[PDB]
């Protein structure tokens, strides 16, 4: 319950801002910068502020903060979630997020504004719709938006029916600096680029193990996802009563599925650390990964980041495998890897000085994480069984799907 | 400098004109409006805040801006007198008790130096009645031929029947435009 | 050719339930 | 500067009206007090353009608490935009009706108001709505004495079910206060 969204910029000043219900002045974003400098001073800033009674909550955008002045106890997941679909928008109808685009659309910003809420309560949050009514370079609304399906416009029309799957998978592991890795977890991300004629309602069946255990398959390979979240198309209903993933498909790239569940299996890469870091001698840097993955599978684009020293300089780097690159903005060596085979042993021994004088103050110690992503891998082992296309006309369709294994929070603990 | 081109625009007609809608509240001047735009008796609420329209006739794209004659809307006629060439007077002659207050409406507006190249045009409303004046009582008690170096002419128009509208428009051209 | 796994062509659904 | 805004926005030009709401637009947005042209801007309202009928509203409303007294030249432009054929229209008019924060506004905004409350779009409904959960939460009196509360509720018994949860919504706001 937001009295008035508005942006900010970098430098305090507001690029554009746009009250809902009036209840809050617009001169109390002007509070809002020394409110948040005296909390970055002192650690008590937070992205909900508090300006006497009225809370102006703002969230750090790419070049300004998202500031969201409210006055009474309004709903701040409701708020949050108005943001980001506010945020989401600006970016599929701007490709820049910056100063550059803000003053640039207002025009057609300030009737965006106007249309996504009105008295603090959001009204359309589609892109698609959105930009079917409000353009920047006007017709009635839309029916899309009145009618229930609102995620699926009606008479689209195109020469050939194909749709793009990607199959996402984030390989998190957090290995401590004791080499015991605490959080293990793999979130999958079923995300498909549906680019067809019509509406067609999409009929997802893949090897779930739920699905397989209630059809009496359950002793295949079978994926259970601890937490799946549907699409907005994705009728809950289906789901909840037999698992069936009826929805129809979205008009272009949208996220139907997105499985998280925990990992018990070992790591695709197995990073092992030395520090024979000298006493204001010299430093040693015993980097050796291994590659528990398939043999099959390739970890493409490797970057596996070693933090270096702060204060260190003249570094040598003697590796097997991989172009070792210091950056001195990032204040560490990543282990870059063009192509990484399953199997693949690198060894890398640093070896820089140090300077003479001792640091004033500690810098703690970084997490290493490596930035691998072997494609055309599935760990999980979940495979899909077949994806209902159903149109009223009637036609015949070829989706396709590509299955994608990254590194995700896959950081390490530093000894 | 050339004026090939203006000569051009003028041999098919390029001259537009102006008008404003001033009178009392109710008297006619909304339908009177509707009739010169549209041709029919459109029941309307009353002005709160004004009409704006434009009436082509002859060649000419006559704007007219109606003007309630309401209390919190008579000092609002100021606004619309900036930029404004006509002016047309709505009365009432139905209503004796508003006949003194749209007189000195007329004479406070016609007392302004801003309105002093807009000839005078009175349309004599309510002409639906016995009860309503002529063409000479209603101009001898408004007071039109005391107003110096104004060019006033008493034209009585029906809402209702529509007739001598076309007088009034005609006369108004006159004054305005005075070519061939 | 892509990076990240190529395309690959999905059925309609499970044939073998029926 | 200022005085050649105003002649442009006191002229008959289409473009130089555009150009003249989009320096304004400007300006305000960049930091300008804009509102000494707010009258200016009245009388250049009643446009045909859409871009241009919704820089004129947010003219007002942003201009509406500064000049309380010039944005009673408004009440007029409001019902004859209430009944536009276009819904965008209409809901950018009952938008602006309850967005402006004035006493005698709102008063002469109950008609167009009970008028909009059985609007058969769904946008229409919701903005409807919208308008009179923003005239109850200004004043409940007037709310009430409108009846606009059975209104809200059989709102929520109704198609539209994006207009009836923003009915629901309303109707909660209002008992929330
Ligand atoms: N029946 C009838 N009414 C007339 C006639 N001439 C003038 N009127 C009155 O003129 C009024 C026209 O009102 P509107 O269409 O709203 O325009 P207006 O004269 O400016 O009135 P306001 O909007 O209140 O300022 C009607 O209410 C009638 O009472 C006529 O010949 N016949
Ligand atoms: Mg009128």
């Amino acid at each position: 319950s937001a009295s008035a969204v508005y942006v900010l910029d970098l430098k305090g000043k507001v690029l554009i801002c746009r009250n809902y219900r009036g209840d809050v002045d617009m001169s109390e974003v002007e509070h809002f910068m020394p409110i948040l400098m005296e909390k970055e001073e002192e650690g008590m800033l937070s992205p909900i502020l508090a300006h006497g009674g009225v809370r102006f909550m703002w969230i750090k955008h790419n070049n300004l903060y998202l500031v969201a002045t409210s006055k009474k106890n309004a709903c701040v997941s409701l708020v949050f979630s108005f943001l980001y679909k506010v945020v989401q928008v600006f970016s599929e109808y701007f490709k820049e997020l910056e100063e550059e685009s803000i003053r640039d659309n207002f025009v057609i910003i300030y009737e965006l504004l106007d249309e996504l809420m009105d008295f603090g309560y959001p009204q359309t949050t589609d892109s698609k719709i959105l930009q079917e009514y409000i353009t920047q370079e006007a017709p009635r609304p839309p029916a899309t938006v009145t009618n229930a399906v609102s995620w699926r416009s009606e008479g689209i029309k195109y020469r050939k029916n194909e749709v793009f799957l990607d199959v996402i998978e984030a390989v998190n592991l957090l290995v401590s600096a004791n080499g015991n890795v605490l959080r293990s977890e793999i979130v999958g991300s079923i995300k498909m680029r549906v680019f067809l004629s019509g509406m067609p309602e999409l009929r997802l069946g893949l090897n779930d193990k739920v699905l397989f255990d209630n059809t009496g398959r359950g002793k295949s390979k079978s994926v259970e996802l601890e937490d799946v979240k549907f699409h907005q198309c994705v009728r809950l209903s289906r789901f909840e009563n037999d698992r069936t993933i009826s929805f129809i498909p979205p008009d272009g790239e949208f996220e139907l599925m997105s499985y998280r569940l925990n990992t018990h299996v070992k790591p695709l890469i197995w990073i092992e650390s030395v520090i024979e870091k000298h006493s204001h001698s010299r430093i040693e840097y015993m980097v050796k990964a291994k590659s528990q993955f398939k043999r099959r599978s390739t970890a493409n684009n490797v970057e596996i980041h070693i933090p270096v020293p702060n204060d260190a300089d003249s570094p040598k780097f003697k590796t097997t495998v991989g172009s070792v690159k210091w950056v001195p903005e990032n204040s560490e060596i990543v282990w870059s890897v063009k192509s990484f085979p399953g199997g693949k042993e690198y060894l890398m021994r640093a070896h820089f000085g140090l300077p003479s004088v001792e640091a004033e103050d500690k810098e703690g110690k970084p997490p290493i994480s490596v930035k691998f992503e072997i494609p055309y891998f599935t760990t999980s082992g979940i495979q899909v069984r077949y994806l209902k296309i159903i149109e009223k006309s009637g036609y015949q369709a070829l989706p396709w799907v590509r299955y994608i294994t990254q590194n995700g929070d896959y950081q390490l603990r530093t000894q | 400098g050339n004026i090939f081109a203006n000569l051009f625009k003028g041999l098919f007609g390029k001259k537009e004109m102006r008008i404003l809608m001033v009178g009392l509240d109710a008297a006619g001047k909304t339908t009177i409006l509707y009739k010169l735009k549209l041709g029919e008796i459109v029941t309307t609420i009353p002005t709160i805040g004004f009409n704006v329209e434009t009436v082509e006739y002859k060649n000419i794209s006559f704007t007219v801006w109606d003007v309630g004659g309401q209390d919190k809307i008579r000092p609002l006629w100021r606004h619309y007198f900036q930029n404004t060439q006509g002016l047309i007077f709505v009365v009432d002659s139905n209503d004796r008790e508003r006949v003194n207050e749209a007189r000195e409406e007329l004479m406070r507006m016609l007392a302004e130096d801003e309105l002093r190249d807009a000839v005078l045009l009175v349309f004599a409303n309510k002409q639906d009645l016995p009860n309503a004046m002529n063409a000479a009582e209603i101009t001898d008690k408004l007071g039109l031929h005391s107003l110096r170096h104004r060019n006033w002419y008493i034209q009585a128009t029906c809402a209702t029947s529509g007739d001598g509208l076309y007088e009034g428009l005609d006369w108004l051209s006159n004054q305005l435009r005075n070519q061939k | 050719d892509r990076k990240g796994g190529s395309y690959s062509q999905a059925a309609g659904s499970d044939s073998a339930q029926s | 500067e200022i005085f050649e805004l105003k002649a442009e926005l006191n002229s008959d030009k289409k473009e130089k009206k555009k150009e003249a709401v989009k320096k304004v637009i400007a300006s305000m947005t960049v930091g300008k007090d804009v509102s000494a042209l707010f009258p200016d801007v009245v009388n250049c309202m009643q446009t045909d353009n859409l871009e241009l009928k919704k820089l004129v509203y947010l003219y007002l409303m942003n201009y509406a608490k500064s000049q309380p007294d010039m944005a009673i030249m408004a009440v007029n432009t409001f019902v004859k935009d209430c009944e536009d054929p276009n819904p965008l229209i209409r809901a950018l008019a009952v938008r602006t009706m309850g967005c402006i924060r004035v006493d005698k506004i709102t008063e002469y905004l109950c008609e167009p108001l009970r008028k909009c409350l059985k609007d058969e779009d769904p946008y229409v409904r919701k903005t409807a709505a919208v308008c009179v959960a923003k005239l109850h939460d200004i004043n409940a009196q007037l709310v009430e004495d409108q009846g606009f509360l059975d209104t809200l509720k059989d709102l929520i018994s109704d198609s539209n079910p994006m207009v009836v949860a923003n009915a629901v919504a309303a109707l909660s706001e209002i008992a929330e206060s």
